[PDB]
């Protein structure tokens, strides 16, 4: 799930807490991704 | 209670003639005279916003974009597509009301009128691709008149086999038209009440004027303009009606549904905005005030309500996606104080205008976060 | 109350019922067999929240392993496991020595932790004396422990106390000052960090009313002889608003008082019978509204200290018959981290609510089948945006974003 | 200076569906991250 | 698969002055990060 | 020095030490903002 | 012995006419025949690959970039700009040879030959500006002949007030252009040399032709097709000579510099690619083979070196930036076997060919990291 | 040697003398006043690297704190301070409870390092028993230590001993096996990671030879008796290259010999006299190119193991007066993180060269307003490129990145 990934990152960052440089880096790919197929380039 | 930002202001209009040697000939020659250009639509796609002016005496072209160039008045308009289109010796005599769909056509309701009631050339429904600012087809209006009060296409709606819609508030009718049949409809819902004839900042004979197609229940919204009531037309339906009457305590200027459901309308009384959720019963207390100023939301002359883009559905649940612009001149005026500020182009996130209110959808509050988008 | 009703707040943590991290199941059954741990006896009486870390705090009832804990990566069928903080140690008190019963919590501006140790048994009987201990959040270790001396833990004349709220002013970051409501004794700590002071104050303001005694939730009612808790100190105004527990009323005490030494005439202030219900725990934003949550309605309200304190500027902004029994914590943080140049894209205050079901505690008749301990939360300006605890909004960027966890 | 006028520029154009200027996204990457370090957020 | 001819093609165009294209640009983003991602570089 | 900078930053990454995130940030930022200067956009 | 990576090859050269009745309609006609088209030069520019044609008899065009369409030959060629140069009845006749400037200005000489003999036409210097794929200036060659011999301009550089210069191999000797002078130049070291005259993979009495100029040093290196021989002039000179003679072993073929000072050329009787650094002096201890195969590198009939971009100089230590581009036609065979590989545009990156050999410029090991390009 | 002379390679670290970190110039000025630290009597004898750590080992004289170091972040007016490792408790050695002078290191496919502790003071008196270290390098901690049995420690004959040389064969990471030269001694001891049992072994091509005694680097000349020193083993053939140190030959073990046990004839190979002066420290890349320092020339050779063993396939490849005078070790690393579908676009592979000046230590003058100590690097590919060393180049990228530190 892209949405819980994104959710449970943001969530992280807005607590103060340190963050995941995995689960950052996998979400940024998903996003792009998900932008790559919407033709948003 | 609520201001919404301004996102243009003018105290007068005022075009891009080329250099102000070619503005200073069209003064001198009456082709533009400032203190005649009333707004009638806007509307927007992609960096264009457009500004329609009522084809008076003084008013070079009738269908413009705001320019980046500015002037003493506020930003300068240039006719569109170029100005090819700015004349009528019936070649747009008077674009009256604008639409966007969802393939990037823009269609434009021209009236054909000049001064808002001399008939100089026949009534027309003209479709521009977007893409690129050429025109696709051009088709004149028979449908038009009365056929026994004889009597101006004010309004305009659009739903890639396309169907428009097209109210005619003097001779009181909604013409349907189906991407090639027009065919004029009549109801004494349509009709003119002389009740609410009288609008007193400080009379209007006139019929179906403020309508507004529900992308969700496909009703076509719309009232008389002389008229205190909310009718509805369900079109579906498009070969020969709902709402109530008088539910509302003071005359309904222009009007826009959302994607969501929220139907949109100026109280020409309060100077407000006021709204109401498809989702709810049409009754008073379903009907709330939205936002209201004294000076700033004098005449609502129109509303469209656009989507941020791009559209990636994957994320709509993060973003109140929905936003409205409001064209505000003052009709009261059409006796001006052209040294202070007489047309606004405001705008505001839908979300944020009913949130907390009876006009609201019901809030999933589902993620971290939720970003709210206008211009 | 208006356009409301049955509007929740999403949920970030639920129980059926607590349960810890021993460290496997063999090392809880050692503790489950010897009384260390009954789940029928674990009751939460605050919330917390800094970084990564969710505090909360358990009434030292018989069969309560650790009293401060933060919730932790392990989850059972009751729902996420907690974890003593800072370790095991702090959970120990045959000895007596650390936390019998952290009753509150509050993060200061520096990172540090303040609690309030009760020192009950069963939230009674006082096995230990209370103490107000200070760990630092970025080390997990004591900086500081203080007992709160009898001659202020207590009334002087019935000898009754139950320290119960708490509230913490860091001044300066090196001169703080706590306060500590006593709700069975009637009264009001006020602690300063630089002597180690303590003075106790009475009030009629912190007596409890008979005529608001019984508070009705969700069909079942009990009866509550209790004074001064819910306290809750405003950011902008320095107002430590208050209100004793059976009482329909919403008083303050400005704080700049408290400043100047020598006051052990104080002047309190508030509406009485402003309220149709009596209110639970209360919590200030930064922007100055006020929170607070409705024990009959089962409901939370708010008020903005820019406006007058009267009803037609109190509203509900929140209500659910089940999620919000009985609103027993209330805390609110802003996002991280913190840019001032991009603070005006970003609503960044939101509130974290625990919402047990203390109606269910007193009859001792749970159904530990149900959900029964809540961590709701929500963004601050998108619960009282329209309504007439907003602070206007000057709307002048392209977009907004609102926050929570 | 003067970051917030280019980011609420460029958000609008691109919520406006219009085409938006790889140079501006690149400058406007450039001085949110700039700011973002100054205040210790990788720190 | 198939990350090796896209990024060879890629920096081909780059290298020799021409204008490249924004999603073959994303994609192989895309494509390199989560190779890296699948290699623990992050974790 | 964005030279020394960039010089110190791939050292770490090719030694297999862990690398400064506001490092990494900063460089991004430097090369970045030269690239923007020589019209590569 | 390296061989060099392979960027395109063909068995013979065809052409994208548009469908293949059209092309059918060219090879009946005579306008194509696939067995006499032969490369002169290539270049390179942004994604075009130019190569130019001899127009023998049976050469459609003779300016031609490499297209994405592909045929049983290999890649098919597509005229540049359009067909309406491939046309010559004297409107470019033959593209002997091409020259890209700083300022994206595409310099082509144009010999006016057919058969590379018959002067249908006068030749010309022709000037397209690559941004636009349009024409700037065109120029007769008047200076184009011996005066007294009579007699092929087969070699061109290019130096934004320009300059160009024209090696002429038949009539021996040196035209030098002026951005509008002409002024025709002749020396013994422009004469062929009778001696390597024969080129024995199992005779040519031509002059001048292999130009290469320095933009280190702006020496002009050149010697006779029939010499074994590297002269050389300063262009600082351009109203009226230095190099070693005999220093090579076999006949040079096409010559090029990098910016870095490194003297390519292609060694005829090898079937390989020598080197020479303009930082050593000029004599056999410092000439060195980088390349060689017996297949792929018989006649390399056009060198030229490029820089990677974009430019950006602070990131240039980084960087080895400057990569060759070797058409290696088989000139020996100009009696094919047309299904075997015979015309190959090969590539390298300049440093990687010469590193740790008597050609490299001084390695400065100064970063943890460098990167070496090439296409 | 063509093309090359004064080519040198891009210095990592250099040093005018050694010192360490104390903590602060108070307890580094206790340590010089007790003759804990002379920086007179400090020599590296090895380096290595993992991660951001770069090992040096010194020579265990009077006035050497510590033995084993890694560099640190602080810097002096000598060069970069050193930092015993793991702490200083391994510096310790009047207890002789750990690491008395780390000769040699070597770090495995499994991230242990290991360390070959000669026992030795000033390089000849054997304060205590040799032994072998193993130590976690994700943890710093100890895996096994084991004491080298004077049995295999020194000639039985002669009693004589110096373990100066260590390569390590992880076959299965748990099954490895380690080799030791005993360059004074003149043997090769092998021991097993499963038994921990030992093998000393002898040849004629382990002997030095007393017709290459006598070595010059920059003028200055001194002897040296010393036999096998100098290993290195191929990842690709499983070859122990070898020499003495009084030698002019490249000779070589294979060491599928010792997998099968039963040995304690061996088959000895390698060319003699191949070399015009002696070789100092040895290495093997991965891809099966043999690096060497050539005192006389004060430079470095090398020579493909695709190659025949003969004078036209060696080749020398760096050379400088000042910076190459001895080669005392050399080790090759691959970059990282090791990503392998893009190797193909990069030349992973460099060296790292420590280059003291032994001729100076010898006549005990040095000069310690000048640079002593260095560590050189280079990619491996780059150096050897276009010369008779390299391996075939498929040239099938429009990349290639060339990588060191
Ligand atoms: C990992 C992240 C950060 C996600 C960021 C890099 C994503 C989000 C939206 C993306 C832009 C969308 C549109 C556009 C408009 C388009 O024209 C250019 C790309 C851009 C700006 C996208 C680029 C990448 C963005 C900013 C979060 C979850 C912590
Ligand atoms: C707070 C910020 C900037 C936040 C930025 C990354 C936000 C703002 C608006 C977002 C787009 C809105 C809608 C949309 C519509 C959706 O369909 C795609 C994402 C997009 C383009 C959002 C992408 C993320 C944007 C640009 C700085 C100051 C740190
Ligand atoms: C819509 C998105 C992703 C939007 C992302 C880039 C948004 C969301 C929350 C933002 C932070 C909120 C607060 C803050 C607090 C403020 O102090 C710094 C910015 C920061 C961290 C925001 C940064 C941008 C964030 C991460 C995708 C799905 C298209
Ligand atoms: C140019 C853009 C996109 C800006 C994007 C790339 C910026 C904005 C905030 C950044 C995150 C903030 C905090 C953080 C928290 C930190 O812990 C990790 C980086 C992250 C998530 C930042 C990454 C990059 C973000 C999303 C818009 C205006 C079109
Ligand atoms: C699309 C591109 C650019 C690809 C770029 C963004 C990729 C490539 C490798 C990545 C680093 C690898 C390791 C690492 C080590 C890790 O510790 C941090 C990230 C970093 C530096 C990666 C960041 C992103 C890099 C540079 C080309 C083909 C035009
Ligand atoms: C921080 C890093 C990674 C630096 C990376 C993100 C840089 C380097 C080169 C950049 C591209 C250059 C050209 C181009 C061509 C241009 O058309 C698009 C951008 C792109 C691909 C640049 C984008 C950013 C790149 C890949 C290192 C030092 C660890
Ligand atoms: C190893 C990689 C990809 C490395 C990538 C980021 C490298 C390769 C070539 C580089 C450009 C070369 C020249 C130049 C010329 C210089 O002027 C600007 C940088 C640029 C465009 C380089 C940018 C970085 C590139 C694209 C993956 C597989 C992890
Ligand atoms: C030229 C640049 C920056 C180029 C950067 C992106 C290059 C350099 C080294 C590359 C790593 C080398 C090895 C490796 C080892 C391999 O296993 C993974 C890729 C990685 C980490 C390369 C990634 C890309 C790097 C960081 C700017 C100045 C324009």
């Amino acid at each position: 799930d892209v949405v819980s990934q994104i959710n449970s990152l943001v969530s992280s960052i807005v607590s103060g807490a340190n963050v995941s440089a995995v689960l950052l880096a996998q979400t940024l790919v998903n996003i792009l991704q998900i932008l790559i197929d919407a033709n948003v380039f | 209670n609520k201001s919404l930002p301004i996102l243009h202001e003018w105290k007068f209009f005022d075009y891009d003639f080329g250099s102000d040697e070619r503005r200073q000939d069209a003064i001198l020659s009456g082709e533009y005279d400032y203190k005649n250009n009333y707004p009638s639509d806007i509307d927007q796609w992609h960096d264009k916003i457009f500004v329609t002016m009522l084809r008076y005496n003084g008013v070079p072209s009738s269908l413009n974009v705001i320019s980046k160039k500015v002037g003493d008045g506020g930003p300068l308009l240039q006719p569109y597509p170029d100005w090819s289109f700015a004349k009528y010796d019936c070649s747009i005599v008077s674009a009256s009301k604008l639409a966007i769909d969802k393939c990037d056509r823009l269609w434009v309701l021209d009236s054909g009128l000049v001064n808002n009631t001399q008939p100089m050339c026949s009534p027309k429904l003209l479709t521009f691709d977007l893409t690129t600012s050429q025109l696709l087809k051009q088709v004149e209006i028979p449908v038009a008149v009365n056929a026994t009060t004889g009597k101006r296409l004010s309004s305009l709606a659009v739903q890639c086999d396309t169907m428009v819609y097209i109210a005619d508030e003097k001779g009181e009718g909604l013409i349907v038209y189906h991407n090639d049949s027009f065919h004029r409809l009549t109801s004494n819902t349509f009709d003119y009440d002389p009740k609410f004839t009288k609008m007193t900042d400080g009379t209007a004979q006139d019929g179906i004027s403020g309508m507004a197609l529900s992308p969700m229940t496909n009703n076509l919204y719309y009232s008389p303009v002389a008229s205190t009531s909310l009718y509805y037309v369900n079109t579906e339906q498009f070969q020969q009606y709902e709402g109530v009457q008088n539910i509302l305590d003071t005359q309904s200027s222009a009007k826009v549904v959302s994607k969501s459901g929220v139907l949109f309308f100026g109280l020409v009384g309060d100077s407000a905005l006021g709204c109401w959720n498809e989702h709810r019963t049409l009754e008073r207390h379903n009907i709330r005030t939205v936002a209201q100023s004294d000076e700033t939301l004098q005449m609502i002359a129109s509303m469209k309500i656009k989507e941020a883009l791009p559209h990636v559905p994957i994320f709509d649940r993060y973003i109140n996606r929905e936003y409205i612009l409001v064209l505000s001149n003052k009709m009261q005026k059409m006796d001006f104080n052209f040294d202070d500020v007489n047309f606004r182009i405001m705008n505001a996130n839908v979300n944020e205008l009913i949130l907390n209110t009876r006009c609201e959808n019901p809030d999933n509050d589902r993620t971290p976060f939720k970003i709210s988008i206008h211009l």
